[PDB]
This record gives structure tokens, sequence and C-alpha cells, in this order.
């Protein structure tokens, strides 16, 4: 229930992800079911503050291609416009998950 | 890129090229080479503006002719736009060239976009801060100055900055948009208002509106300043005859005629100070007049008439003043009592329609008024209040109407109308009577720019049909074509929409705004449709009244509040500056992903010039077909004329016009290829009119598409949205949708 | 008032009214008598 | 007044049939029905106060333009014009001269709308339509 | 602030709506906090104010707000700026500190 | 007048004075109430 908000999840995330060291990569992996999100705050201060701690985003979206999500993976995956997938049916959901497990 | 179209090098700004702006290209340089005027259709998400501006550039550069070049656009907006694709071009000829060429690029507007002075800023009228310039900048407020420094006048810094300075001198080579201008002028405290308009003559390429083109009222300069041989280009023409109609129209009504008769009377009073106070000044102005002297002839270049000459320069007569009006005093009893006719014919219980020619008979049999004093009025009037010397004007302003009157309904007898209303509202209970003085024709503002130009590119977006255009506006083409935009998969889904969920027909018609059934029809569809769009919506109504009916009976059901849980409802304004607001905020809300819906009419600000690329316009939501209202006496005379004169019939022009409305409505959020987003269309009367659409965007309406209800709308919705979210095979576009510069080698090869 | 506008002084008044203006049978159910109730509207 | 006769005193809500009647001489506003009282009998001086001039009943008529200046400025036209017919094509097409005869005929036009010179004015016209 | 239509048939109460007219106060401060210049590419002040002398044809009543009887606007066009104003201000939340 | 031509006037009646009565007194004999009657067609 209840209305999403991309921006407490990625705070959240960039919280937990700060006492993990150097060596290991960060990541975050959302699996975006609804197309409008509902935020405290600015999400491009975010954004930014995803990409100065150097933290990569892949968002499986369910529905659409929504516009802040593609701009999050374009952002903190150095312009890769690639991390953001669209499924088709229920094997492709399949298919990306498993291409997910792949550092 | 840079690629050869015969003998002409051609700098395009982009490493890949779509295949439609090559072709475009080659029809542009034959067209130019060949002469003669042409109409082009170039579809929208194409960059039609960017291989308009890079061909013309290119043709202007090394053709030794060097002809000069026009860029007419509809609106502001866009002509900001059109600066900053030339930017992007001249920065990318720069640096392939290595060097910078001599090159002059400035956009032209008003005043009111183009002031820094800190006090007349706020003003929200343009009228009155041009009104404070010309008071601040006439020259004569700058010999009071230098005669009596104690003095209380005051000048512009900015302006007067511009003396210390040549006319080479103002700006550097290289284009400037309205946002540099604006810094490089407030950095270097500079008017950047009279830089453009003194550089007109000096520049390579200008961008002005088709006002500055077509109304004759601020025209009278710039058509002079530019060189009769240059390359003239009209920017999303589809609605130009409109702009010809808003050049040669007038409205006057009860309270217009009363300030004209205070107006009258402050001059009465003002001449009779003049009379008392000093009489050579009116003396000089008088043996002035008698030699035959114009209001050109005597006026200095700094300084500008009063009240604007509202007719074509090539219509104001040549011989003298005929002395009913030489006088002063002659003259105020003069335009006393045409403003009492006017009062006169203002008291009718009927709508009155009818010709300059027996409007000008019934003038003359009622009162002793000619028509020559009647086209030199206005001139007169000009002359009176330059010699007065009156700070204060605004007690004059509406007195200008008259004279804008005076010299319209003289100079012209042909295909023009005067419509008399005793009502212009409807619904006030008190009477509130109307004089329209109605342009008909929509060729005779277009004509000086077809004769005195030798070859014109007329380019909209969703210009159709194309033959209409060469019969409504009387000039002849030597190329008509309209591309079709090639896709490896289909970008754009437009989709006519008849029947609601419960299949009940739906319809915009004014008559039938109150009925619930279309109202569940139409809030059933949006709520559905919102809950399906991704980012953000685009909604086009016929008509404000409309749109204030349908959001009433939406919120007293409670329609949006299921659309307030997805997305923000922002709503156009009549005010300029809250829709602008609303907006940004709506761009803003866009961005972030929360979601928002722009709620808008089809033939009002933001259908004009403003795009919605990409994540802007996922869905353009057209709700209905936008026709204006029938029973209005002005498209009825229109229709009439264009019925005796062009053999249109009237519901033919009426669905052109509707047709175009909505169809530059649904072109507007195309830019780019890769953008997509679904053009609904609400409405059974939309099935019917397929082939007056554009060809592109018929062709990507298929035959099956023609006749939707509500839930397999939202289910084609759904489909498309989800597979145009998957990123496409570069192997698929690599050359049958954009060109590569090896592609258009091996294409041009094929061609050979 | 028919004569005021005639008379071309438009009456604050209508018109006032002087103007023209506008089984029981048996019961086969015995042994339930009592317990059925009455329902003259849906 | 604007809306009340001032001699009868009547109003337009009390009598809607009153009229706008003028008298061409002294221009003073006046309806009907006080023409058909005082006027009826014979000729009469000008009911208002401080007007005393002879005035006839079958010279009245209504003021179109609604302002008394300007039909003061048209009935003087119209009384200057008839006789004063002259076109362009009585000039044989000169065009200056035809501007000073516009330029004195509006000059005379003035002068018999404002009365500063209104005698010599008056004698020049009627020794011109006696020719 | 719900949107509707105001009715002067309905009671009200009598303590809140003193604030009625303080609110009316608010909205125009909040003018005061969202009337700020944009960019020249949806400028739409200067779209109107390309040319100040367009003196043409008067648009209809289909195309202005509509009105009463007596003249005066019905309120429609209230509402459509409250809602604008709540979406504004709903965006303009988001630029903080957090 | 002129102000009140511009205007509406509604049709009161005694029912309608009965809307908007102040009390003469404490005690009144005559009571306000108005009585109907089946069989008036006035
Ligand atoms: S000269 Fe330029 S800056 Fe000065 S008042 Fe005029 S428009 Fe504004
Ligand atoms: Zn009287
Ligand atoms: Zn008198």
């Amino acid at each position: 229930k209840g209305n999403p908000s991309l921006q407490n999840a990625l705070e959240m995330a960039r919280g937990l992800l700060l006492p993990v060291p150097a060596h290991c990569t960060r990541e975050v992996l959302i699996v975006f079911g609804s197309l409008s999100t509902t935020d405290p705050g600015d999400i491009h201060q975010t954004i930014d503050s995803l990409v100065s701690e150097k933290i990569r985003v892949k968002v499986l979206g369910l529905s659409a291609q929504v516009a802040i999500c593609k701009e999050l993976c374009k952002a903190t995956n150095y312009g890769d416009e690639s991390f953001y997938k669209i499924l088709l049916d229920e094997t492709h959901l399949k298919e990306l998950f498993n291409e997910a497990v792949t550092p | 890129m840079k690629f050869y179209i015969d003998d002409l090098p051609v700098l395009f700004p982009y490493p890949k090229i779509y295949p439609e702006q090559y072709n475009y290209m080659c029809d542009i340089k034959k067209t130019l080479d060949v002469g003669g005027n042409s109409i082009l259709e170039m579809p929208s998400g194409t960059g039609k503006t960017v291989s308009l501006l890079s061909l013309t550039i290119a043709y202007q550069m090394h053709y030794p002719e060097h002809r000069k070049i026009i860029y007419c656009s509809r609106t502001m907006s866009e002509i900001e736009k059109a600066l900053v694709e030339l930017e992007n071009l001249m920065d990318y000829r720069t640096k392939e060239l290595g060097y910078q060429e001599d090159f002059r690029g400035l956009g032209l507007t008003s005043r009111k976009n183009l002031c820094l002075h800190p006090e007349v800023s706020k003003e929200r009228k343009g009228t009155v801060v041009d009104e404070k310039c010309r008071r601040m900048t006439n020259g004569q407020a700058k010999r009071k100055l230098e005669e009596d420094p104690e003095a209380n006048v005051e000048l512009c810094e900015y302006h007067e900055n511009l003396y210390n300075i040549e006319v080479e001198d103002y700006l550097p080579k290289g284009v400037f948009s309205f946002e540099k201008l604006l810094k490089y002028c407030e950095e270097k405290t500079l008017c950047p208002y009279f830089i453009v308009r003194r550089m007109i003559s000096l520049c390579n390429i200008i961008i002005y509106s088709y006002h500055y083109l077509l109304d004759p009222k601020i025209a009278e300069r710039v058509s002079n300043e530019v060189s009769k041989d240059s390359i003239v280009i009209f920017d999303e023409a589809h609605n130009i005859d409109n702009v010809c109609i808003e050049s040669l129209s007038l409205d006057l009504t009860t309270d217009a005629l009363r300030r004209a008769t205070r107006g009258a009377n402050a001059l009465d009073e003002r001449i009779s100070e003049v009379r008392k106070v000093d009489s050579q000044k009116l003396q000089d102005e008088y043996e002035k007049l008698v030699q035959g002297l114009h209001s050109a002839d005597i006026l200095t270049d700094q300084e500008e008439p009063f009240v604007e000459t509202p007719v074509l320069p090539q219509d104001l007569l040549t011989e003298a003043i005929p002395g009913n009006i030489r006088r002063a005093e002659h003259f105020v009893s003069f335009l006393k009592r045409l403003i009492e006719y006017l009062k006169t014919r203002m008291k009718v219980l009927h709508v009155i329609s009818e010709t300059p020619k027996s409007f000008l008979q019934h003038l003359k049999q009622l009162t002793f008024i000619e028509r020559k004093p009647l086209r030199f009025c206005s001139e007169r009037l000009s002359l009176l209040v330059r010699t007065l010397e009156v700070t204060e004007v605004e007690d004059f302003t509406a007195l200008k109407d008259i004279a804008t009157f005076a010299t319209l309904i003289s100079t012209y007898e042909e295909g023009f109308l005067l419509i008399i209303e005793p009502y212009e509202i409807e619904n006030a209970a008190v009477p509130n009577p109307i004089m329209r003085f109605t342009c008909l024709d929509a060729s005779i503002a277009i004509k000086p720019v077809f004769e005195r130009f030798s070859s014109v590119i007329i380019t909209s977006g969703t210009i159709s049909p194309l033959d209409m255009y060469p019969r409504m506006l009387n000039f002849k083409t030597v190329l008509q074509k309209s591309y079709a935009m090639t896709l490896a998969k289909k970008s754009f889904l437009p989709m006519i929409i008849t029947k609601g969920s419960d299949q009940v027909a739906i319809s915009s018609r004014f008559e039938i705004r109150n009925d619930p059934s279309i109202v569940r029809n139409y809030g059933s569809m949006l709520v559905e449709f919102a809950k399906i769009t991704p980012d953000g919506m685009v909604v086009f109504f016929p008509s404000y009244l409309y749109m204030e009916s349908i959001v009433s009976m939406w919120q007293t059901m409670g329609i949006l509040d299921e659309v307030w849980k997805h997305k923000l409802i922002l709503v156009e304004t009549p005010d300029a500056q809250e829709t602008s607001l609303a907006l940004e905020t709506y761009r803003k809300a866009c961005s972030n992903g929360r979601g928002a819906i722009l709620l808008s009419v089809a033939r009002g600000k933001v259908s004009e010039g403003i795009d919605f690329d990409h994540q802007y316009g996922r869905t353009v939501l057209m709700i209905g077909i936008p026709f204006q209202y029938t029973e209005s006496r002005i498209l009825k005379a229109r229709l009439e004329f264009m019925r005796e004169n062009y053999r249109i019939r009237e519901n033919d022009f009426l669905s052109f016009d509707a047709m175009r409305h909505a169809a530059q409505c649904l072109g507007r959020v195309l830019r780019g290829k890769d953008d997509y987003g679904v053009m609904v269309l609400a409405d059974r009367r939309f099935s019917r009119k397929r082939s007056q659409l554009p060809k592109w965007i018929a062709q990507g309406l298929s035959d099956a598409d023609l006749n939707l209800s509500t839930d397999m709308a939202i289910s084609n919705t759904k489909q498309f949205l989800r597979t145009m979210a998957q990123p496409t095979d570069p192997k698929d576009q690599e050359g049958v949708s954009v060109w590569s510069y090896e592609d258009l080698i091996k294409h041009q090869n094929s061609r050979k | 008032p028919r004569k005021l506008q005639d008379l071309g002084l438009k009456p604050a008044s209508v018109d006032p009214a002087t103007i023209k203006r506008q089984r029981k049978g048996k019961i086969t159910n015995t042994h339930m008598t009592g317990i059925l109730k009455d329902y003259s509207h849906r | 007044n604007k809306d009340m006769c001032p001699i009868c005193k009547t109003d337009r809500y009390l009598s809607p049939d009153v009229k706008f009647l003028v008298n061409p001489e002294c221009y003073h506003r006046i309806c009907e029905s006080c023409v058909d009282r005082i006027f009826s009998l014979g000729p009469a001086q000008c009911p208002y106060k401080g007007c005393d001039k002879i005035l006839r009943k079958n010279k009245f008529k209504t003021q179109i333009f609604d302002d008394v200046e300007v039909e003061k400025e048209v009935d003087i036209r119209k009384r200057v014009f008839n006789v004063f017919n002259k076109t362009i094509d009585d000039f044989n097409g000169d065009l200056v001269e035809y501007n000073k005869y516009l330029e004195e005929v509006e000059d005379i036009i003035y002068k018999l709308d404002h009365g500063i010179d209104v005698a010599k004015t008056e004698e020049k016209l009627r020794t011109y339509e006696e020719l | 602030l719900r949107g509707e239509k105001i009715m002067q048939n309905d009671r009200g109460d009598v303590i809140i709506d003193r604030y009625l007219t303080l609110d009316q106060e608010f909205d125009r401060k909040d003018d005061d906090m969202l009337l700020h210049p944009v960019k020249k590419i949806i400028d739409l002040d200067g779209n109107i104010q390309d040319d100040p002398v367009v003196r043409g044809n008067r648009p209809d009543f289909t195309m202005q707000p509509g009105v009463d009887i007596n003249g005066n606007s019905d309120g429609t066009v209230d509402i459509l700026k409250g809602m604008n104003r709540l979406s504004e201000k709903m965006i303009m939340a988001l630029k903080n500190e957090y | 007048l002129k102000k009140i031509d511009d205007s509406r006037i509604e049709e009161n009646t005694f029912e309608i004075a009965l809307a908007r009565l102040i009390p003469p007194q404490n005690q009144s004999h005559a009571a306000y109430t108005y009585n109907p009657k089946k069989g008036s067609t006035m």
C-alpha cells in the first residue's frame, strides 16, 4: 500500500553503503513498479550525492520508462543509458534478474 | 560533418544526419537556385530548424552573392530556440574551420523583452514600456537637458552609452540569443533593443516574428533596413494568415470612444494653451505642411511617430495634405466630429455588416468628411502630438485607435468589412456595443512580402493540406512536397477515440458541454491515461470556456481527485506570467518524476511555440476537435469572402483550421527520433478527417486505429509504452532512419 | 400590469391572482395474519 | 441635464415618450412636449434663463451627434457647403489652389463656430452666395 | 482550499471564515514567493508582449474567461489559479536543504 | 424607482411576511400561525 518514494529509498541506500570499504563496489538495484514518485526533497541532489559517492544504480522498471529513473541510471553509471531495464513478459523478468547477478 | 550538395559545402553540426534533413536540404538548395516561392512540410522530431539554418548559412557564405537571411518565426520562444540552434551551428563552424568568420546574428523583439532600465521593467504592458522609452529617448529630452541641466527630465544611461560607440562596435562578431545579449548588455550597461534595431541592416542573419514582416505598425523600419534580395524563411507558417488578420483588424468599444472624446478635449485644451503661449511652434508646422512634407520628411530617424502607420507603405499617398486638417484646430474639429459620428454609429439594436465604401458614403452624407483627410489623419495626429511636445500621452492613447480607424477604412475599399454588434458578449445584461473593422482577405498583408522578396521558404511542421495556402494567399509555388519520416520502429502512435468506455459517442460541440455522459467519458479516459502515463501529459481543449466548464464539472464530481494521486494538475491561465510559471512548474514536475498534467487550450499561448519534447510529452490528449465559435460574425464573414473569391467551402475551411490547430498541437511533441508519445484525439469527428492530417501523422495512423473505445485505447497505450522503452538494435537503424557520413556518401553515389 | 407596458413604464410586479392562473379483499394466509408489512413504494 | 428636460422637468422613467429636440439657433436641450406647449401658439423667446433669442417651431429638429458643439459644427458645415460646392475639377486639377480654398472655408467655418469675427465672414458668405 | 466553487447559500462556519480573507492575504504572499523571471525558452509573457501594438480582433467569449449576467467573473478562474498555486507550492517545497 | 425597476421584486404575501415578523407585545390575542382549510379555492 501507499505511494512510493525513490528519494527516501536512495537516501537509506546511501546510508547503508556509507560504511562499506572503498575496494567493494557499491551497487543499488531498484525494482520500481510504479510510474510516479513522491519525494520529500529535491531528487537531483540525491542523484548528485549518489554520483559523488560512486554508487551505481540499476533500475528494473515494470510498466514504462520513467524519466527520473532513466536520468538516475545514466548519471550513476558514467553515462551508460543501458542500465534502465523494462521487461516484456514473465520470462524476461527471469532474464533480467539472472543478468543482474553478474558483477 | 561536412558534406556536399552539388557545388555547395554544407557544415552539419552533428556527426549524424536524418535522411529527411538531407532531402529537405536538397529541395531548399534547388528552390534557392531556381528562385521563386515554396512550401515545405518537415515532420517534427527531425531537426528542421538546425538543417534549415545549416544550409542557409552555408549557401550565404559559399556563394559570392552573399544574400542576407530573414528567418521569420511565429513566437519569441521559437526565436530564442532558433538563436540557440544558430549558436550551436556557428560554434561548430568555428571549430571546424578553425576561425570565427565575419558573422552577425541578432534576434529582434519589443522593448519589453529588451529593457534593462531598473524603473521601467515591471510594467505588465509593453505599450507603457515603449512610451516611457520614447519619452526618455526621443532626443527632445536630450536637448532640453543640454539647454537646462537643472531640469527634472531624465535619460536612459543604456541608450546614452550607445552614442559613444560606432555601429560596428556595438557587439562582437558572432550570434547573440536574448539571454546572452541581455547578459552582455547588462555587463556593458547598454540597451539591446536599439543595438538590434541599428544592426538590422548589418546582420548576415536576423530572426524576428511575423508581425515585424506583416504588421505594418512596426514593420515600417524593419522592411526598409533589410536588403531586397534576401532569403526569407517562414518557420511554423501554418498560422500565418491569422497573423495577417491581426495585421489589419481593429476594435472600438463605447469605453474606447469615451476615452477618445476625453483625449480630444485634452487636445483642444492643449492646442488652446499652446496658441495662447507660443504660436510659432504651430506656424512652422503649418508652413511645413503647405509645401507637402510628409511624416518621414519632418520626423528625424532617431524619433518615431506617436501613432504608427496602420496601412501598407505602398498604399500611402505621396500627395500633399488636402488642407482640411492642415490647421491644428480644424484637424481637432475634424477628429472630434469623426469620433461623434462613430459614437452615433454605436447606438444600434441589430448587427450591421457593411463595406468600407458604404461606410464612407454614409459618413459623407451625414457629415462633410471626405476620404482624403481621413487617409492622412494618422500622420496629422502624429505631427500634431510631436509639435505640441506633450509630456504625458496616456489620455491620447485610445485616441490613436481612432486615427488607426481613420486610416484603415479610408484607404482600403475591397476585401475588408465592418461589423457593428449591439452585444459584445451575449450573456451580459447591459448592452455593450462593439465595432470591428475586420480583415477578410489574408493575402493583402502578405502581398508586399511576396512582391518585395524574390524567394521565400514557407515551412511549418504540420502545414496540411499543402495546396490550401497558394489559394488562400495569392502567390505561386515552384515546388510543394511533404516528406514521410522514415522509422525503424513506430515512434509515435496517433489514435482516434470516437466513443467512451461504455460505447457512448463523445464530442466537443459547444452546446453539449453540459451533458453529464461525455463528462463521465472524458473523466474516466483522463484518469486511466493518467494512471498509465509515465512522465507528463499535455491536454488540449477546443476553447477556454469549454475548459472552465469541464474542469468545474470534474472538480464537482471528483474526477480530478483521482488524478491528484498520480500527477499534479496544472492549468493555463489567461495571465501570461502565471501561465509561464505553470509551464515551468510542469517541466520541473516532469523532470523529477512526480508526474504532471498540463491542461491548456489548442488555440492559446501554450499550443504555439512551446515544445513538449522527450519526457514533457509522453501523452498528447486532444479533447475534441478545436473548431472556432461559428456564430461569431467575423468567422462567418471571412468564410463568405473566401467562398466568393477563393471558392473554398465554409465547412472545408472550418475543418482545415480545426485540423491545422490539432495538427500543430500534435506536432509540438516530437523532437528526435528516439522520442515517443501517443497522440490521442477524443472526438467522433476526427475519424472522417484523417486525410486532412499531415501525411507523416497520417501514415503513422493505421486504418485499424480510427474508431477506438477507451479501454482498448488504454491497452494500446500500455503496449506501446512497454515496447518503446526497450533499447533498440543499432543494426536496425544504422542506415535506414539515421545516416552517418559514409551512409550519406553511399546514398549520394547511389542516386548518381 | 398589462397596460403599464403599454404606457412605457416597466412594472416591478408579477401579475396578481385576478389575471388567469392555474379495496379490501380476503386473505388466505390466515395462520400468519399481521406479520406481513405493507409496501406501497419501492 | 442629460436625462431630464430642464423646462418641463419631466424625467425619462416617468415619461419614456419624450424626445430630443433642439433649436438650431441657440442650442438648448428641450423635449417635444415643451415644443408643442409654448411654440404652438406662436414664436417666443427661449424658456432657459439668460437666453431670449427669437426661435420658430418649424425650425426644430433632433441632434444626431448628441453633443451640442458638434451639432453646431455640422450645421455650420451644412449652412456653408451648400454654396461652397467647389471640387478639384472646378480648379481644373490644381491641387494647391483647392487646398488653400479648403483652408479658407475651414477657417470661415471655425470663425462662424466660435463667433470671434462672425460679422465680416457672414457678409463674405452672403456676397458669395449672391453670386 | 479543495477547489470547489464558493456559494453564498452555504452557511459555512462563523469562526473559521474570519481567516478566509487572511488566507487570501497568504495567496498574494504566495505570488510574492512564486513570481520569478523564467528562461526565454518558455517565456509566454514575452510571447504576448512580442509586439505591444496588437489591436486586432478581440477574442470572443469562448477564448475569454466566463462571466455572469452582471459581467463579473464566475470564479472558476479562481479555482484554476488555486490548483496552479497548489501545484507550484508542492514543487517549490522540494527545493530545500533536504 | 430607478433602482427598484433595475432590481427583482419578490411577490410577498401573509405567509412571506410571517417570516420576518417582530413581536408587538408579550401576549397577542391573535395567533400568527396560518390555519389551512379544506374546500377553499379563493
Ligand atoms: S533605451 Fe532600452 S533600456 Fe532604456 S528605457 Fe528604452 S528599452 Fe529600456
Ligand atoms: Zn420638456
Ligand atoms: Zn435658447
